[PDB]
């Protein structure tokens, strides 16, 4: 269904024949970062649920992998599984709790 | 010594023709394949080559099959020994077996 990701296809009648319009979807500008596989947090290992962990030199976010969408990594849009100690290439931040601003007030 | 089956298919006017593409070129394009599929992933098919690491790579491809994307994060030692073991076995099979 055409060279890309496919969205829509239209079909167009010919002399003994069809003729397809595929349109698909073609990312254009790209970026380099710095990428991790989990994040190390009080001793617990935090992998993303839909998405990557970037950086761009000083703090990291997460984004989802066919565009570039920064987010703050949350305890919403992470899991928990095991320790530090297994995972190759873990990196040390931090992970936001939403219900601690909320607890405090 | 003795006269070839092929002078006598040439002599009776049948020719064979080269392909268009050598065997280099064929070579050429299977290491532009495999080089793009490691290094980058499935975006080199799509357009332009996002380079990724191998194992984030293959965390995606643990994910697209319903594993969650952790089990090669505890197992990737174990998981690579395994994709030796199995290139090595067929290595021995191909140089063992020709049939
Ligand atoms: C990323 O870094 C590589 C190596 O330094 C460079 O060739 C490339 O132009 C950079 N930018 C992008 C968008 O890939
Ligand atoms: C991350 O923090 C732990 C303890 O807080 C420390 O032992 C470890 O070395 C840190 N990681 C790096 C890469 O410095």
């Amino acid at each position: 269904c055409g060279k890309g990701y496919h969205l829509m296809s239209f079909p167009q009648s010919a002399p003994h024949g069809v003729v397809f319009l595929h349109v698909t979807y073609v990312p254009a500008q790209e970026k380099n970062f710095t990428t991790a596989p989990a994040i190390c947090h009080d001793g617990k290992a935090h992998f993303p649920r839909e998405g990557v962990f970037v950086s761009n030199g000083t703090h990291w976010f997460v984004t989802q992998r066919n565009f570039y969408e920064p987010q703050i990594i949350t305890t919403d849009n992470t899991f928990v599984s095991g320790n530090c100690d297994v995972v190759i290439g873990i990196v040390n931040n931090t992970v936001y709790d939403p219900l601690q601003p909320e607890l405090d007030s | 010594a003795a006269r070839d089956l092929i002078c006598a298919q040439k002599f009776n006017g049948l020719t064979v023709l080269p392909p268009l593409l050598t065997d280099e070129m064929i070579a050429q394009y299977t290491s532009a394949l495999l080089a793009g599929t490691i290094t980058s992933g499935w975006t080199f098919g799509a357009g332009a080559a996002l380079q990724i690491p191998f194992a984030m790579q293959m965390a995606y491809r643990f994910n697209g099959i319903g594993v969650t994307q952790n089990v090669l994060y505890e197992n990737q030692k174990l998981i690579a020994n395994q994709f030796n073991s199995a290139i090595g076995k067929i290595q021995d099979s191909l140089s063992s077996t020709a049939s």
